[PDB]
């Protein structure tokens, strides 16, 4: 029962020492800084042989959003979920795949055109 | 065509656009009856980062949404994924006592538990944790996204203005400046 | 002497009372005057002492 | 019966605005001069201005190179034919 | 002055031939290429290809038949690429890094035709079909962006989405026939196509009196094997042979490097996957050229692209089923009707077109219980009501 954390480029400033009193869910960090495709391409399919646990969750700081791509392409190997939080695949996925597996913590368009109507609404226009 | 632009005689204006055009679009606009006085404007999250400079055509008002760099605190953020990750997991042998196993590497086409990745696809969605409801739909949509308000100041920057939850609003100041014919008349 | 016509010339006279008002005759006019916008374009009124 | 006036800075100036003024002040027609401007070249700021006047019929007193610059900055903003019309006096040229 | 380029198709002679290709049309500033195969489970794909980015500036790559998205892992560094098989999806869009050119309309585009299709014999009364997911709603975005009312027009009376696989649909079937049309537009796999065909057998009780205008992956075989007899469908000029598509490309790509000559701005990605944080190969300026009138004026591509390309000329061919195969009736280019020669066998009424629909003349009509306006009674035991008579003999007449 395992879950990995990767920080590429980013501030590596974390330590968690409170996820076993989450009530084994262990970890396995690692924070590589190459913004490198390949590199990516190798440690995913290293890390995933090496730690022998699924639902992988990174974030990252740039924005060439074909990060998502890439990982989604990834994703394209089933059983394999991954799950971007702060860039981790940073702005967001307009479609998927469907045989697929992914989430974003990201605001869909819909959503934001509600917001701007109850906007709208609540000070009257 | 923008001169049609100048048709649009409304008080609230919508766009939606990429931030070059959006600059170019300004430019355009502003030399032709778009201001501030007699205007508002609304645009979704993709104009950039809020730290970020604005360029200079960008005019006053420029109401928007999106998360917000406090949203980003990174360990309550992770501490949340890997929460989502493990009650998930809890869920998913809740309703069943099969368990996800370790898997095999990008060795070649091997798909056993391809089912089960649908069935684990499955919980994936309707988990929730901490009181608080992390929820999907099947497009990474969270279900419920903490969302904030934002308007530039003079030229300044963008101010944490209104909060967003659940058809909840938390919003200020139930006015608006102009850059008089505002009136407030008392009555009984 | 509410605004007549004239012989053509500028149509806008103002005669009688309103004359002797406007062009330096008088300076006030205490009368059974009524309150008339048009009126109310070039006078000051007081307010109203009798409905 | 609705117009504006939009002059530049030449000779013969306010003359014109007076003649014109002179005439509504009168003759019972419910004339309605919504807005005088007046703009000096030697910019499109008080031209966006411009674009307050939402009259259909427009005045115009100036020399045919000024005539031409402010057509030139109007016809960018909201001066067109369609919902517009307008009026200057001969010096236009031959 | 080198630059290169590379491939990655199935067999060796279609790379040598490229090569080939590429040195006649530098022979028309050196302009080396490269090749390699595709793989076999395409996971090691993007490995294999980036390290085809070793030499300095590896322009766009050219990739034979769905595949790896080598796009996304060019998109990365802004890389243009070929156009072959460019329909399975709906890759002709800026979702998917702006790094794809089809130069090959995708199915979606086939529909326009369709409208076209309608002014040679005025229908506008026609029923849609779509699978529900993800390709069917880019041909339903098509055809309703090709209904203008600019102005008495055709017009689309219902659509049904039906979710794809599920063998049942015989209820739509059922809700078809209810409808007035007498004009089908199916658009799906050709599993599902016959999948309906065979479940047509019973909605063959449209048939002699009905038409349908299918698409292109129904007549293939699998539809063939359950295919009724008029099917008027539709056929593009070229399907694998990419010897042409390859002299094509490469005509393009000579154009575009004579484009490239200018040095307002040069500059190459680097040498493989070094681990550069953000690429420059002058990405825009590439594709803002590439779009504007390529001209590669050889055996097709002789009219200029749109934002997909699509040489904004169609090579379409009608093809109607002479009952047991085939036929090339007439063609399209583009606009231009080219009509036919032989005569258009329809379902049985075989010679006269039933253009239109069967105005239907049942109407069922619903009423409320009001007073002195209408009146609700019980009936006898005979079923019907009883009989009776105004104060002047006149006859009541009931429903
Ligand atoms: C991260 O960046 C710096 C060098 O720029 C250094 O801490 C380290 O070499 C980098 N990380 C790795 C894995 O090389
Ligand atoms: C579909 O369902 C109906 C009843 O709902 C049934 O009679 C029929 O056999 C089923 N299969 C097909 C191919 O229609
Ligand atoms: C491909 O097209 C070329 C020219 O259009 C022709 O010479 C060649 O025979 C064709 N090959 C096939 C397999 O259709």
């Amino acid at each position: 029962i395992g879950i990995a954390v990767i920080l590429v480029g980013t501030s590596d400033e974390v330590a968690i020492k409170d996820a076993h009193e989450k009530d084994v869910p262990r970890v396995e960090l690692v924070a590589m800084n190459e913004t490198d495709p390949k590199s990516i391409i190798t440690r995913i399919c290293d890390l995933m042989s090496d730690r022998k646990i699924q639902g992988v969750v990174f974030a990252d700081d740039t924005d060439q959003e074909a990060i998502a791509q890439i990982l989604d392409f990834i994703s394209a190997q089933t059983l394999t979920p991954i799950l971007g939080i702060h860039g981790g695949s940073s702005m967001i996925m307009a479609d998927k795949d469907e045989s697929s597996m992914f989430f974003q913590f990201g605001p869909s368009i819909e959503q934001q055109a509600s917001v701007m109507l109850n906007i709208m609404e609540e000070y009257d226009w | 065509i923008q001169n049609q632009l100048k048709k649009l005689q409304s008080p609230i204006i919508l766009l939606y656009c990429t931030k070059e055009e959006a600059t170019y679009i300004f430019e355009v606009a502003n030399s032709v009856g778009l201001t501030g006085y007699g205007y508002t404007w609304i645009v979704p999250s993709l104009v950039a980062g809020d730290t970020d400079t604005v360029p200079s055509e960008f005019p006053t008002g420029l109401i928007s949404v999106s998360y917000d760099e406090w949203d980003y605190g990174l360990p309550a953020r992770v501490r949340d994924g890997i929460a989502i990750i493990t009650t998930a997991a809890s869920d998913m042998l809740s309703e069943h006592s099969f368990i996800p196993e370790p898997k095999s590497s990008c060795y070649n086409t091997h798909e056993k538990r391809i089912y089960q990745s649908n069935m684990l696809n499955r919980y994936l969605i309707n988990v929730t944790f901490e009181g608080r409801d992390l929820s999907f739909s099947e497009d990474g949509y969270q279900m419920h996204p903490k969302l904030v308000i934002i308007l530039l100041n003079k030229e300044r920057k963008w101010e944490r203005v209104g909060k967003w939850k659940d058809k909840s609003l938390q919003m200020k100041y139930y006015v608006w400046p102009r850059m008089d014919d505002h009136l407030s008349i008392v009555t009984l | 002497g509410t605004q007549e016509r004239v012989q053509n010339s500028n149509k806008k006279e103002w005669n009688g009372m309103m004359g002797e008002l406007l062009s330096g005759q008088a300076d006030m006019i205490v009368a059974p005057l009524t309150i008339n916008n048009e009126r109310a374009q070039y006078i000051e009124f007081s307010k109203p002492f009798k409905y | 019966y609705i117009f504006s006036i939009v002059t530049t800075y030449f000779p013969g100036y306010q003359d014109f605005v007076n003649k014109i003024r002179s005439t509504i002040e009168n003759s019972f027609v419910g004339w309605e001069l919504e807005e005088v401007l007046l703009l000096d070249m030697s910019d499109s700021k008080i031209q966006n201005q411009l674009k307050k006047l939402q009259s259909p019929i427009i005045l115009l007193y100036c020399t045919k190179e000024e005539a031409t610059y402010i057509f030139e900055v109007a016809n960018s903003v909201g001066l067109t034919g369609y919902g517009y019309t307008w009026i200057v006096p001969s010096l236009v040229a031959g | 002055k080198i630059v290169n380029i590379g491939a990655v198709l199935s067999t060796r002679k279609h790379e040598q031939m490229f090569r080939e290709a590429v040195n006649q049309a530098n022979k028309r500033i050196q302009l080396q290429a490269t090749s390699v195969t595709h793989k076999p489970n395409a996971i090691q794909m993007a490995l294999s290809v980036c390290e085809d980015l070793i030499s300095s500036q590896v322009y766009a790559i050219l990739v034979s038949h769905t595949p790896t998205p080598v796009s996304y892992t060019a998109g990365f560094y802004r890389i243009p690429v070929l156009g072959l098989t460019t329909r399975m999806s709906i890759y002709s869009d800026k979702s998917i890094h702006l790094s794809f050119l089809r130069t090959v309309p995708p199915y979606s585009h086939q529909s326009s035709v369709w409208f076209e299709m309608m002014r040679v014999y005025n229908w506008n009364h026609i029923i849609l079909l779509v699978s529900d997911d993800h390709e069917g709603r880019a041909a339903q975005k098509r055809l309703e962006t090709l209904l203008e009312e600019r102005e008495r027009g055709p017009k689309a009376e219902k659509v049904l989405q039906f979710d794809p696989g599920t063998k049942n649909v015989t209820a739509l079937l059922m809700e078809a026939r209810e409808l007035e049309a007498r004009v089908i537009i199916l658009s799906a796999s050709e599993d599902d196509a016959a999948t309906v065909y065979r479940a047509a057998a019973m909605l063959d009780m449209t048939g002699s009196g009905y038409v349908w205008l299918v698409g292109e992956r129904e007549i293939s075989g699998n539809a063939l094997r359950y295919a009724p007899d008029g099917i008027i469908g539709l056929q593009l000029i070229n399907g694998k042979n990419e010897s042409a598509h390859i002299s094509d490309a490469v005509g393009v790509v000579a154009q575009a490097v004579h484009e490239l000559l200018e040095k307002e701005n040069i500059t190459d990605p680097p040498r493989g996957c070094v681990g550069n944080t953000n690429i420059w190969k002058t990405g825009p300026l590439f594709k803002r050229v590439l779009m504007s009138s390529k001209y590669a004026d050889g055996v097709t591509g002789r009219v200029e692209f749109n934002e997909d390309g699509d040489r904004k000329f169609a090579q379409y061919s009608i093809m109607n089923l002479q009952n047991r195969k085939l036929v090339q009736v007439g063609i399209y280019n583009g606009t231009h009707v080219i009509p036919n020669d032989r005569k258009i066998i329809w379902p049985g009424g075989e010679t006269e077109k039933p253009r239109g629909y069967q105005m239907s003349t049942r109407l069922k009509i619903v009423t409320i219980h009001q007073e002195p306006f209408v009146y609700v009674k019980p009936t006898m035991s005979d079923g019907t009501c009883k009989e009776e008579f105004t104060v002047n003999g006149d006859p009541v007449k009931k429903v």
